[PDB]
C-alpha cells in the first residue's frame, strides 16, 4: 500500500516520485 | 513555559516545555540512531498540537520498547517534526507520547 520509504525519518509513501519530493524537502 | 515551534515555518506552537519529561534513564533528550544511521535527538513530550500523522504504527527498530512510533509533519509545511509514540500493550505508562526531534524545532533545545 505505501512501499517507499524514507531513511531519514520513516515517512511512506504510495508512489515513488513523492517519497523523491520528501526526501529532497529534509533539506 | 516556552514554546516550541516549527523549525521551517515558525507558525505553530509544537508543545511547550511543561511537556516535557523523561521515559528513561536517558534524560528527556538524548541521541537515538535510525536504521540508516541518521542520528534523532530526540525530546520526549507528553502532548503536541498542530501535527500531522502520516501512516499506522511501526514497532521496527524502535528506540523506546513498548511503543511503537508514527511518523509526525507539521501541518503547515509537511516538515518532519518526529513521531508520535503509542504504547504495544496496556501495562506501559504514559500510553502515548510525542518524539520530537531538536533540529525541527525553535527555539534551539
Ligand atoms: C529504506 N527503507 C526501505 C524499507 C524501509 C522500512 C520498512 N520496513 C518494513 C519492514 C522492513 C522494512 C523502514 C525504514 C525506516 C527508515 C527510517 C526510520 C525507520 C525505518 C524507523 N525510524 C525511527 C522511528 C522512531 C524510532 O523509535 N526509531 C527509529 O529508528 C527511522 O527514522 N526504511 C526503509
Ligand atoms: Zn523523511
Ligand atoms: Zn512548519
Amino acid at each position: 500500500e505505501r512501499p517507499f520509504h524514507c531513511n531519514q525519518c520513516g515517512a511512506s509513501f504510495t508512489q515513488k516520485g513523492n517519497l523523491l519530493r520528501h526526501i529532497k524537502l529534509h533539506s | 513555559s516556552t514554546s516550541l515551534s516549527c523549525k521551517q515555518c515558525q507558525e505553530t506552537e509544537i508543545t511547550t516545555k511543561n511537556e516535557i519529561f523523561s521515559l528513561s534513564l536517558s534524560g528527556p533528550m538524548a541521541a537515538y540512531v535510525n536504521p540508516h544511521g541518521y542520528v534523532h535527538e530526540t525530546l520526549t513530550v507528553y502532548k503536541a498540537s498542530n501535527l500531522n500523522l502520516i501512516g499506522r504504527p511501526s514497532t521496527e527498530h524502535s528506540w523506546f520498547p513498548g511503543y511503537a512510533w508514527t511518523v509526525a509533519q507539521c501541518k503547515i509545511c509537511a516538515s518532519h517534526i518526529g513521531w508520535k509514540f503509542t504504547a504495544t500493550k496496556k501495562d506501559m505508562s504514559p500510553q502515548k507520547f510525542w518524539g520530537l526531534t531538536r533540529s525541527a524545532l525553535l527555539p534551539t533545545i
